[PDB]
């Protein structure tokens, strides 16, 4: 009578609930790993609402009897095999951009901390670091420098990054872009300088933050290779994707000192820590629990529209009812 | 609100 | 034949040297206090250079002989009795804006830091806060809230609160001003909203900052009773003096919750310290050692304009001869 | 250049 939608990774449908009280049987698995899922979930499944906690393979995907549509809520779908998926028969469908402002924020606020290291500046007081004259002041703030005239370099000029060039201006930033995937002229409607290589970016910049959809082809795009391109003591923003960059060659950079800091709030092993790991004992780094889109306002609002997703399928049709699918063209 | 959670 | 001018609250005269080397004999004395001062120093001292580590009363200033102008390396001169100076026929002169914007980013970053909270998410990290789940992710970040739309309330629009307002509109912030010596119409020019009095400003901000100049009327500005007219979860960023806030009040309102967090780079008592005074223990607090003036090219232009100023004096004539004095009408 | 300092 009433389809089955299962929370995969998660255990709380309070939002999504008021939308499907009444098209679904919506239930939560929390299943932070692909097995710990329970049994009639992978058999009877029409529908499924995931986070990013979570990757699914065709090895995986094979598995779900029922299942006909997944809804990523958030605007990250790269955990998800939507091609393998789509042949399968199963839609896949995105929340294109919901926290685009709180990961905006978030970023320039990261830029901010390593430029104006008032993360560090805090940090050092709360274990006894005491400040007289101007003279120790210039010593534990040895590092702030000015952001007028720098360049920030921004790969992926997408929602996200084109947030941040908005804010980055605003600052004196002398912002510039990479994005091939791009269409041309953007850059004079923004009113922003666009090059149009990763080399020659990384050479023009004093800062790079990333904010490109991770896939195939730029996975470890930072890697000791791009590292040596880039400037010395050149900053690092990467609120994006983990796979982004190579924690390896990043913790060799920030050691050997040819960057002269880091701020991270997506990591390659999620959850992330300061004790295993590349970055065991990094130098200048800073980093937060990949909750750059949190917000009390974008959660409940994507999680909505998730929700919105899953019924425009239970009652409409698949895929010409889902407003943000990926994968209308694989299948 | 359905417990589905493996035990 | 070479007047003397001694730099009181320090001992590196590197960068005005180079412009003092042939009109002066400079020379440091990096008297904290100002009994700590060389007794030759109180007795031959044409000028005197100094930073805010030190503050002169009527009672010093009648202490120097040969003393006839005071430089304050930067834009604050609370520290001095301007006035009580001027009558003893001593010049005073600061420099306007060398660090304006260094502040203001500073000071847009405190303000993300407590919207975002991205300093308390890296600390959390550094003490093994594991977050796996989503869920868990709006535990440890349970507090971070949207911008756009929020009000950020500022308090004195002069050189720095201007700059603010700027980087304030890029992230969606409703700002509004409160400057009671501030000439009418400015507001129009900077399409900013501008309240006539304090309570009005607290009254419709979510989010205060006080980048005003500390003085004999607005001493103590916000205490238990102006914190009753502020809202509820209210931020406070204090970027400017630290007169302007009562610790004790501020310490109170964060521990009972009226005042969801706080940002301080400027404290009532400096040095400051997390283990003395009324913020001994209070939520949600982020303080920096003041140097949100710091930056490498700030630091060297202000030290290089002060020495100008010196120049203009022992070479030119007081205080016609002074582009950035203080106290031209007070004697 | 001159060390002022009270000793
Ligand atoms: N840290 C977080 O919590 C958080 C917050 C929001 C989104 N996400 C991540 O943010 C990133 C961007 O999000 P968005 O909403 O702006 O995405 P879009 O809206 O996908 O923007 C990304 C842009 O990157 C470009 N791009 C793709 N591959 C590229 C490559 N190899 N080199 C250069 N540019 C490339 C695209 O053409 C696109 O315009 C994604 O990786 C997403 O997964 C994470
Ligand atoms: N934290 C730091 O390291 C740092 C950095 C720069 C400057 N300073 C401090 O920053 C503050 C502002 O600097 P600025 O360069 O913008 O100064 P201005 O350039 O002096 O700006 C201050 C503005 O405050 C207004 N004002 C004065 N009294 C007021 C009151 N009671 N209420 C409301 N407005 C009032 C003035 O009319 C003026 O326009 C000062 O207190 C200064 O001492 C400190």
């Amino acid at each position: 009578p009433r389809p089955l939608v299962a929370l995969l990774d998660g255990r709380d449908c309070t939002v999504e609930m008021p939308i499907l009280k009444d098209v679904a049987t919506v239930a939560f698995c929390d299943a932070q790993s692909t097995q710990e899922i329970h049994e009639k979930v992978l058999n009877e499944a029409v529908g499924a609402l995931m986070y990013h906690t979570i990757t699914l393979t065709r090895e995986d995907l094979e598995k779900f009897k029922a299942l006909r549509i997944i809804v990523r809520i958030g605007s990250g779908f790269d955990n998800i095999d939507i091609k393998s998926a789509g042949d399968l028969g199963i839609a896949v469908c995105n929340v294109p951009a919901a926290s685009v402002e709180e990961t905006a924020d978030s970023t320039l606020c990261h830029i901010l901390n390593l430029y104006r290291r008032t993360t560090w500046l805090h940090q050092a007081l709360r274990e006894g670091t005491r400040v007289q004259s101007v003279e120790q002041i210039r010593e534990v703030a040895s590092g702030a420098a000015r952001i007028r005239g720098e360049t920030l370099g921004i790969i992926g000029l997408g929602r996200v990054g084109q947030a941040v060039a908005l804010r980055a201006k605003a600052f004196g930033f002398n912002v510039l872009f990479y994005d091939p995937y791009l269409s041309d002229g953007i850059e004079r409607a923004l009113g922003l300088q666009r090059v149009s290589t990763l080399q020659d970016l990384l050479f023009h910049s004093d800062c790079v933050t990333l904010h490109c959809g991770l896939n195939e082809h730029n996975h470890h795009l930072i890697n000791d290779f791009t590292v040596k391109q880039m400037r010395q003591g050149a900053f690092l923003v990467n609120t994006a994707r983990g796979g982004l960059v190579d924690e390896k060659a990043l913790a060799q950079a920030l050691k050997e000192g040819r960057i002269r800091g880091a701020a991270l709030d997506v990591h390659e092993s999620e959850p992330f820590s300061f004790s295993q790991g590349p970055l065991k004992d990094a130098p200048n780094l800073i980093c937060t629990p990949h909750a750059a889109w949190y917000s009390e306002q974008a959660s409940i609002e994507m999680r909505e529209e998730a929700a919105r997703e899953i019924r425009r399928a239970i009652t409409g049709r698949i895929p010409d009812s889902l407003k943000n699918c990926v994968n209308k063209d694989h299948l | 609100p359905i417990d589905l959670s493996k035990k």
